[PDB]
RNA sequence: AGGGUGAAGCUGGGGUGAGACCCAGUGGAGGCCCGAACCGGUGGGGGAUGCAAACCCCUCGGAUGAGCUGGGGCUAGGAG
RNA sequence: CAUGAGUAACGAUAAAGAGGGUGAGAAUCCCUCUCGCCGUAAGCCCAAGGGUUCCUACGCAAUGGUCGUCAGCGUAGGGUUAGGCGGGACCUAAGGUGAAGCCGAAAGGCGUAGCCGAAGGGCAGCCGGUUAAUAUUCCGGCCCUUCCCGCAGGUGCGAUGGGGGGACGCUCUAGGCUAGGGGGACCGGAGCCAUGGACGAGCCCGGCCAGAAGCGCAGGGUGGGAGGUAGGCAAAUCCGCCUCCCAACAAGCUCUGCGUGGUGGGGAAGCCCGUACGGGUGACAACCCCCCGAAGCCAGGGAGCCAAGAAAAGCCUCUAAGCACAACCUGCGGGAACCCGUACCGCAAACCGACACAGGUGGGCGGGUGCAAGAGCACUCAGGCGCGCGGGAGAACCCUCGCCAAGGAACUCUGCAAGUUGGCCCCGUAACUUCGGGAGAAGGGGUGCUCCCUGGGGUGAUGAGCCCCGGGGAGCCGCAGUGAACAGGCUCUGGCGACUGUUUACCAAAAACACAGCUCUCUGCGAACUCGUAAGAGGAGGUAUAGGGAGCGACGCUUGCCCGGUGCCGGAAGGUCAAGGGGAGGGGUGCAAGCCCCGAACCGAAGCCCCGGUGAACGGCGGCCGUAACUAUAACGGUCCUAAGGUAGCGAAAUUCCUUGUCGGGUAAGUUCCGACCUGCACGAAAAGCGUAACGACCGGAGCGCUGUCUCGGCGAGGGACC
């Protein structure tokens, strides 16, 4: 119930480079879950670019588990949703009912896992921080306990446990940093399940993009009635200004957000 | 030639109506302006059917 | 409406260790290719108080996709 | 109220001519007879929307673009009725409302719940007959629907709250049934040879449609238990989790074919009569046989592929609590069932454009012949017409369309146009290439119809039952054999751009913008923005492979020189200043304690200065002078200047004014384009640079082909012009 990265049509005309991802489960989802509404516009004003769609079928996941903190779980099996960028397992709790959740490293269909109070650090089940074996990995997890999985690195392999101090303990997020957990928090024990797919190839940008659901984007577009930049010419502005009455693309956002100095460092940045 | 006619027994029908104006303040308050400034009616009244 | 194209998988036959990979049959995918209904509307032509407050003709492009379309709705006018 | 004007014009070049009729008058009404155009529509059909009108009877002074005894016109009267069609008496999404709640100077903003709110859900009938007129609504035959009263048999019955459940892409697609095509000389029938012929498997007409369920084709939708039954989906045997057996092409329970009760219709002519709307009409039928079949139906299939496809009845399943003695499941009898709806127009003179405007406007085969296929083609079936002003000769000339020869673009800014050319089958097919392809490259050749020998996929084996090519052979007639209508002109080459596309409704088929895919860069989710007076939503039930700002824009090679100024990014040591904290001190009044000012040593926020950082960040990347045996530049030869001073490729280009630059090619000649050169008036990588196959209604340069297009054209037909 994995799935192929890789597959590309051929030459079956510009259609090239189409990339195929196909997670063996294949089954149609199962009884819980409603729909979404067709959101881009909202409040009902209506707001930002792009945006289509594209058929519907859509999600409700777990993102708590302290409800049954034990209750063994075996892998009902592979699948997903028309969202989420990295597949899911519908798992089956030993008790009858099921629940949609993540899809770490490739586990495997009826592998049993399960978390809570003291769960085998085994990729799979889920743990109060905590019980973070410092230097393993994890994802979903969550700071400021309750406030369920909060920090869904989605496809996002990247919850690095690092060290401890106080009641928090350090983790390297996805961004390439650092912040802190008070450990009664939470972890998905492991990893994500999707990154290929983040480099998955789309033929015929107007077919794929659409059929993504969002369409468009275009900048100082000439007529710059609007549109902050200039136009009404070939060359590119100068100023330095972007859309709606906007600051170009190197200024901050944060503040005194009590929040930053709170937790976290490394700051902002990278360096592949 | 979408010569934008075309009513719709419903939507106009819809759109419109005694409720509707005395829904939106500025719908009641024209309704009187017009009506008993100077008679005549409501084409929200208009319909037919 | 209709017609051609002819990938991927597979099945078998072919060559190493198995394998690559080949050939053949199957197949019959979106791009599509050809071309009506459908949707657009140059290229030339025909009206100037014209059938008409934007037309008729000969013609021409897409002709499963960001396609076309009836019904039901929300955003609106220094706002959309 | 005049004026061109009694000229321009009548709404489509889909033609009409006759006879008789009725009339005060009939090109322009009625019948009937010749005749053309639709037919895939000028068909019918549901729906929308119109809302009179529809009919029947009188009438025409207004109205139709004149007519007019015609009407959709005027006057009057009559005309659509349904437990089972539809919609509500039910369900719900988006979506509006909104008891709560959060929120505004006010008016309101936001809003769960419950409600309103759909040809999206769901639900119980069909066919034959009867009116001037309406119909599965009426009549009749046939088949049911729930709800109420009862009774008869049967049960833990008994919410709508838990659940299961109805529920769903797209592409495609096996198997199985009517529709619905089609030949039956196959049976019924009213007739015929007119004309050289044939009365002969001749023509012409028809040879069904509905039918409880009973039953026979197809399939169409799965599990029996038991127990554990640490979830339950709060409340309990119903679902789901674990386990041991039976889990059979299993019995299961939902549409077709026959049924057949059985009813009903049943048409040609034909000729009798009404204007017609029509009717008798032949026994009145014969109503059997064989062929082809779908995107329809069974069916929620079945496969494959992602972009991975809605919420309320019904079956159960327990409280409430009644039930359980009178609750539900189930037969028979009895009795009930209301509200709003049809007329007709209705791809259009009745719906939308102010007109009987040739514009537009949603789904239902779309009869037949022929064509490889087919709603395109040509002629037609039914069914629909004949556009509503007429007759007339027919000259100018615009229109529409036809033919040419001699030459075949010189016309011309442009081969604008138009002609060439085009239907399938076989021979065959270039530089280049992302080896998908450019190929319908390109260039040939073919087909018609006869008779003859020869193989095939149909259908109950298979034998008058059909569709595929056969294949080949001899031969037949035309200038001619997709014989008419559907139906590529072509090749070479260059700039741009990738290619699919959207737009510019009102010139601007097409670059621009899309874009896939590049890079910078922004944000830690109560992200960052976008609207908002809070409220709040949005964003994202997403959660930094993620969500934003951006210049570019497949891909290939490749993105170098400066951040001294500008913005942005980093550090407040220091200079620098608002309010403030503030007190030295001066001050007016104070007989006086006092009351009150001004007040400024010092501390004091970002910012600003300052110091680094900094281009796929604004934005820029030079000037001059000298030297290698001689005659020509090239290397630095040091200097003036600044932040350095433009690399790689690239060049007279969608940037060279001197320019029809100079050479070269093309050419009788060419400022045109292709190629060179390169002293680049003023290219350069990121608003990309060089290149780069495929693809353009791209724009430009060749050349073969063809053609009243050009040397003038010349006659010709159809329409106005003209009487
Ligand atoms: N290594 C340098 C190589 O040669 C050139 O260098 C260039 C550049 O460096 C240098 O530029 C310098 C700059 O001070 C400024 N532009 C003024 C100065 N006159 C100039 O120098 C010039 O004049 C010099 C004295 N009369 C001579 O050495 C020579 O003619 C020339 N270099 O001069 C060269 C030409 O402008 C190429 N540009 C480069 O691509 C290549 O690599």
């Amino acid at each position: 119930k994995f799935k192929p990265y890789t597959p590309s049509r051929r030459f079956m005309t510009v259609a090239d480079f189409s990339e195929i991802t196909k997670t063996e489960p294949e089954k149609s989802l199962v009884k819980p879950l409603k729909k979404t509404g067709g959101r881009n516009n909202q409040g009902r004003i209506t707001v930002r670019f792009r945006g289509g769609g594209h058929k519907r079928l859509y999600r409700i996941i777990d993102f708590k588990r302290w409800d049954k903190v034990g209750i063994p779980a075996k892998v009902a099996a592979i699948e997903y949703d028309p969202n989420r960028s990295a597949r899911i397992a519908l798992l089956h709790y030993v008790d009858g009912e099921k629940r949609y959740i993540i899809a770490p490293d490739g586990l495997q269909v009826g592998q049993q896992v399960v978390a809570g109070p003291d769960a085998p650090i085994q990729v799979g089940n889920a743990l109060p921080l905590r019980f973070i074996p410092v230097g393993t990995v994890v994802h979903a997890v969550e700071l400021e306990p309750k406030k369920g999985a909060k920090l869904a690195r989605a496809a996002g392999t990247s919850a690095q446990i690092q060290g401890r101090e106080g009641d928090y303990v350090i983790l390297r997020l996805p961004s390439g940093e650092l912040r802190k957990v008070h450990g009664e928090c939470y972890a998905t024990v492991g990893a994500v399940g999707n990154a290929d797919h983040k480099n998955i190839v789309l033929g015929k940008a107007g077919r794929s993009r659409w059929l993504g659901r969002r369409p468009h984007v275009r900048g100082a577009a000439m007529n710059p009635v609007d549109h902050p930049h200039g136009g009404g010419e070939g060359r590119a502005p100068r100023g330095r200004p972007p859309a709606s009455p906007w600051g170009w693309q190197t200024k901050g956002l944060k503040t005194r957000k009590r929040r930053k100095p709170s937790s976290r460092f490394i700051i902002a940045r990278r360096k592949k | 030639m979408k010569r934008t006619w075309q009513p719709n027994r419903r939507k106009r029908a819809k759109t419109h109506g005694f409720r509707a104006r005395m829904r939106t303040p500025g719908g009641r308050k024209v309704l009187k302006r017009r009506r008993q400034k100077g008679r005549w009616r409501l084409t929200p009244a208009v319909r037919k059917r």
